């Protein structure tokens, strides 16, 4: 398919993949206190967040 | 058949000389029976204070009304009887008088120009006749909406500086300028180190230099009664003027950020960028297919009558922005699409856009220098601005080093988190609030 | 593009034309197309006599389906009388869309 | 006329680094537009309550 | 021999692709403008008159 | 150097090229077409043809013409008179071969598709209303309708009843009968002469000769008055003079500059204009006055043009007409004739300075006369005009039958028989 074909489609997606960890890692930090992810609160020694 | 590169080498060069006065004399010779010769002066309304703001424009009116040697209409009879033309203008920075004549009438043409700028009469009966001509010309300027809205943009971007004044001055100064205020204006600002004698066409440089030595050598070429102006810069202020008048059929809006001065090297990639935004008018034949995004949108939806982008430069500062005309229900959409094109160049600017914008700027520089009158004006105003004439081969090597990452860097420096200056003339109820305009300068996702 | 199956594959085309039943409602093949953006631009470019013929044929078929009825068999649209009136206008609209798309990536 | 229109004086509202009408405000603008601006940023660390 | 613009007075319109439409040569002939109150009115389909045709580049 | 290279083709086409060493190039195609060649059933076809240069051709779509010219920074413009049309292309020196190909598709193989022509009909209304914001434009279209019965009375703009009704079959018929090779000239300015010629042998398969003879124009001594709400009165008063390219046409050009043909000094009082001085003796209010000169291939008009206030319009026209009567009865100095020859000489050399004025000047000479003449020859024909011929051209105006057109508040404007 030549649906989304082109060197233009991955050129704006070339300069956005630095700020497309604002898509995935922001979801990874968007589920730290909304979820209480238990074994990745010891990602840091800093969060003794519940007593 | 030569190339474009070989044709830039065979352009004739400009020869500059100087007198003991300090008066500069420049020429470009090219094989023609006609010529244009004139005088360019560092004078303007930014050198006036609040007491004499209409002084330099009043003097330009009296320049062809008779001198000491040729009184009254005897100057007009001499120019007309040889088939020559005589013109003038005045900006905020410059003043020019020039003659288009035949190239064998050059000794008579230089003699008339030296007599205009040195020995003008400024008699009392002609001064009282000239007030009513100027007062009627101010009322005619109020009907031109484009001239009013650019006077509003200077008055709000440079609020408490000399650069906010108008060229013509207010109407109360016009009623009260005496003969004494005009003679002080000439002896202070019409000085030989601030003047340039330029010529283009069928001229020899050696002939113009000897004509300048017998007609201009009695200019005071010192700094007697010392009036060398301590050049104060002028600051930019983000602000707004709104003039609401619902009886007018269309609305005029101008918006700008602070831009670079004359000798700043950022000027060349900033007009590659303005050539990507472009201009539009509804008498164009190319609409909905045009390369510019703002032009193609305004033709498809019928959003405006016209728009244009500008690059106004002064010695240390400038204005960088756009002007458009539309109806009363289209102001919010046109401001939305224009601000979205500025943000799309601060990021995201592509290489094929920059190739088109470089080709536009090369064509606009060559097309301006066509004829003896625009070549002569480019000589006389580049020696007051850069101190030299920049040849066409040097403009091309600066244009050739612009690419897409340079355009992204210079547009982010001048546009992004900056406060604009806004001017509007009615019916402008749908012109957005300044907080909503200022928040349109920073983007959401980048 | 096989010369040995020139008549055989035209028998399957004529069979499928009768198994589909827009000809029983008095419709042509280009009446039944799904109207996306390229089809809606081709309808706007039709001449005024071909536009008015299409509007009446669709209205008569919608009225038959409301009543759960079909036309008499002598009024059915024949297979070798079906005019592809929309196909030259649609091939030109699509060629213009593909020209604006090679330009946007080159 | 429209040349009788000028902006009235705004001196008793300006920030203390733009009262001078002759300095061209090059570096007194990016080192100025920050007064009410971590005000906006340290607000949103307090909204973490 | 020559043009209609040399022996001046009969007028000409232009259309461009990227520039504005112009009418005539000597239609805005002047020293009707130095005599007082010659106003160009506000328009409903208004145009740019300098129209990039004399730009500095 | 390399002054001009002039060449007739065996099918009648004229090719002229001058080799500059300038960074820009210019190509122009000049055609004997325009509004004088239409009749009463297709009025306004040549105005719509002027606005249709970006439409789809056989070699390039309307998208590729707009995008392909803008990609190199070029321009495309059309200019028209009552007797000619001109198609102009300009760009830089290395891009001129691909813009020459776009110019040949527009003029030699256009398509006039139904939906594109129908979408362009509303541009006729926008283009006419922009032009008619100048009061000079509608006064000069009424003046040609008052002066002729046919074939120069047709307007440059489409009539109002006709907007919406110009058909694609009319556009195909107009180009087929008027865009032919014996009516055309191709002028280059930065291109060599061999390059333009093989360009020219790509439009000769059709259009082999002369297409349609136009009707000879017949003079009518009419009058058209247009009352409206403008603040000033515009009026014109002419008589029939002489065709272009004659010895009597040079005498009317000198007579125009004796009387006054526009100002030389910015905000000047027009000290050498004998028309302006005679009006300003008795009138102490804002006015303007000029001599009008229009020269065509088989006819011409000469007269006066006044702009005045409503209550003073009769005084301005009568004093301007009396000054021409003094020249016709012998009051003419040789000092005023020599000063008028200088303004006519200097104005011709200044109008050929730029590339735009030089290309139009070669194109008019190629269609009207079929040759090129150096400006040294043109300057000697002006020198040969005598004082007896200037007086004899003012006698043809005074005793000739008049035509008139006026507009504004016409309550004090005289009628043409008064």
């Amino acid at each position: 398919l030549s649906r989304f074909l082109g060197p233009r489609y991955r050129e704006l997606a070339r300069n956005w993949i630095p700020t497309a960890s604002m898509w995935g890692a922001v979801g990874a930090v968007g589920l730290v206190w909304a979820t209480d992810w238990r074994l990745i609160l010891d990602w840091v020694p800093y969060i003794n967040g519940k007593f | 058949t030569a190339t474009y590169a070989q044709a830039l080498q065979s352009v004739p060069e400009t020869q500059v000389s100087q007198l003991d006065n300090g008066l500069r004399v420049a020429s470009e010779q090219s094989s023609q029976p006609t010529c244009t010769v004139g005088v360019w002066i560092d004078a303007g309304s930014r050198y006036e204070n609040e007491k004499n703001n209409g002084a330099g424009y009043f003097v330009e009116h009296l320049a062809f009304k008779g001198t000491k040697n040729r009184p009254g209409s005897a100057l007009e009879k001499e120019v007309e009887s040889m088939g020559a033309h005589l013109n003038a203008y005045s900006t905020r920075e410059h003043t020019a008088y020039y003659i288009k004549a035949l190239s064998k009438d050059l000794p008579k043409a230089v003699e008339l120009l030296a007599d205009i700028v040195q020995n003008c009469s400024l008699e009392d009966s002609q001064i009282e006749k000239e007030r009513d001509v100027i007062l009627q010309e101010l009322q005619e300027n109020d009907s031109s909406m484009r001239d009013v809205v650019f006077d509003y943009l200077h008055a709000t971007a440079f609020q408490g500086t000399p650069l906010a004044q108008s060229v013509e001055g207010p109407s109360e100064n016009v009623r009260k300028l005496s003969r004494a205020d005009l003679t002080e204006y000439v002896s202070q600002h019409y000085k030989a180190p601030r003047m340039v004698l330029a010529a283009a066409g069928g001229v020899e440089h050696r002939q113009l230099l000897d004509l300048a030595q017998k007609h201009f050598s009695s200019l005071s070429g010192t700094y007697v009664e010392d009036a060398v102006p301590a050049f104060t810069p002028c600051r930019f202020t983000g602000s707004e003027i709104r003039h609401r008048d619902d009886a007018l059929p269309l609305a005029h809006v101008a918006i700008a950020v602070e831009g670079p001065g004359w000798a700043n090297p950022d000027n060349v990639p900033l007009q590659v960028a303005n050539a990507i935004i472009g201009h539009y008018d509804s008498t164009y034949g190319g609409g909905t297919h045009m390369s510019s995004t703002l032009a193609s949108v305004a033709a498809t939806r019928k959003l405006c009558q016209s728009f244009q982008t500008f690059n106004i430069c002064y010695a240390e500062t400038g204005l960088l922005g756009a002007h458009f005309v539309c109806d009363n229900m289209s102001i919010d959409d046109m401001m939305f699409f224009l601000q979205g094109q500025w943000m799309r160049l601060c990021t995201s600017a592509t290489e094929s856009e920059v190739v088109r914008g470089k080709n536009i700027l090369r064509n606009a520089l060559v097309s301006h220098l066509d004829g003896t009158t625009p070549v002569c004006e480019d000589i006389g105003r580049s020696l007051l601005t850069y101190g030299r004439r920049i040849p066409l081969a040097e403009w091309e090597s600066r244009i050739a080093e612009v690419d897409a990452s340079v355009v992204r860097e210079v547009c982010s420096k001048y546009f992004y988190d900056q406060c604009p200056a806004v001017a509007g003339l009615g019916p402008i109820e749908q012109l957005p609030d300044y907080n909503r305009i200022r928040s349109g300068m920073f983007w959401l996702r980048f | 593009a096989v010369a040995a199956s020139s008549k055989w594959l035209e028998g399957i085309r004529k069979w499928y034309y009768n198994a589909a039943g827009f000809n029983k409602l008095g419709l042509m093949r280009d009446d039944t197309i799904y109207e996306d953006d390229d089809v809606k631009e081709a309808i706007r470019r039709l001449p005024e006599n071909l536009y008015n013929d299409r509007v009446f044929r669709i209205k008569r078929a919608l009225d038959l389906t409301m009543r759960q009825q079909i036309l008499p068999k002598e009024q059915w649209t024949k297979y070798e009388e079906d005019k592809f009136y929309l196909e030259p206008y649609l091939k030109e609209v699509i060629r213009e869309r593909k020209e604006r798309e090679e330009w946007a990536k080159k | 006329s429209h040349t009788d229109i000028r902006v009235p004086d705004f001196s008793d509202y300006r920030r203390a680094e733009v009262l001078d009408s002759t300095k061209s405000s090059k570096e007194s603008s990016d080192a100025r537009k920050g007064f009410s601006y971590l005000i906006t940023a340290t607000t949103t660390v307090g909204v973490a309550y | 021999m020559l043009s209609v613009a040399s022996r001046s007075g009969p007028f000409a319109p232009v259309l461009s692709a990227t520039s504005r439409g112009v009418a005539g040569a000597l239609r805005p002939l002047v020293q009707a403008a130095l005599p007082a109150t010659s106003e160009s009115p506000v328009l409903d389909a208004k145009r740019s008159f300098l129209c990039r045709e004399s730009l500095s580049g | 150097p390399q002054d001009l290279e002039f060449t007739r083709l065996p099918n009648g086409l004229v090719i002229a090229s001058l080799e500059n060493y300038a960074p820009a190039s210019r190509i122009g195609l000049f055609i004997k077409a325009g509004s004088r060649y239409e009749d009463s059933n297709n009025l306004g076809t040549s105005h719509l043809l002027r606005l249709a240069s970006s439409l789809t051709t056989k070699g390039a779509s309307s998208f590729k013409i707009t995008r392909g010219i803008e990609a190199v920074g070029g321009k495309l413009s059309v200019t028209s008179t009552r007797e000619s049309m001109a198609y102009t292309v300009e760009c830089l020196r290395d891009d001129i071969e691909i813009l020459m190909e776009f110019l040949l598709n527009v003029t030699a193989a256009p398509e006039f598709r139904r939906w594109e022509v129908a979408a362009l009909q509303s541009q006729l209304r926008i283009d006419k209303a922009v032009a008619f914001q100048n009061p000079q434009a509608q006064v000069l279209e009424n003046l040609h309708a008052a002066a002729y019965r046919n074939a120069l009375a047709n307007s440059l703009y489409c009539p109002d009843y006709r907007i919406g009704k110009v058909t694609p079959d009319q556009l195909h018929y107009y180009v087929q009968n008027h865009f032919t090779s014996a009516r055309m000239a191709l002028i280059g300015l930065g291109v060599s002469h061999p390059v333009l010629k093989q360009v020219a042998e790509r439009f000769l398969n059709m259009r082999g000769g002369l297409g349609l003879s136009g009707a000879k124009a017949k003079y009518r001594g009419g009058e058209i008055r247009d009352q409206n709400g403008d603040s000033l009165v515009h009026a014109a008063l002419v008589a029939e003079s002489a065709a272009t390219g004659s010895a009597e046409a040079n005498a009317f050009s000198v007579l125009q500059h004796v009387l006054g043909a526009g100002p030389h000094v910015k905000r000047g009082s027009n000290a050498t204009s004998s028309l302006y001085q005679a009006v300003a003796k008795g009138v102490h209010q804002p006015f303007d006055v000029s001599a009008f000169n229009a020269s065509y291939s088989d006819s011409g008009l000469f007269g006066i043009y006044t702009i005045s206030q409503a209550a003073s319009a009769g005084d301005v026209i009568k004093s301007a007409y009396d000054q021409v009567k003094a020249i016709a009865q012998g009051n003419l100095s040789n000092t005023d004739v020599q000063a008028a020859k200088n303004k006519l000489k200097a104005g011709y050399l200044m109008s050929v300075e730029s590339s735009e004025g030089f290309l139009d000047e070669v194109g008019s000479q190629a269609l009207v006369a079929g040759s090129y003449m150096q400006p040294s020859t043109v300057l000697q024909q002006i020198d040969s005009v005598a004082d007896a011929d200037v007086i004899n051209a003012a006698k043809k105006f005074v005793s000739g039958r008049k035509s008139m057109a006026a507009s504004g508040n016409l309550g004090h404007t005289p009628f043409v028989d008064e």
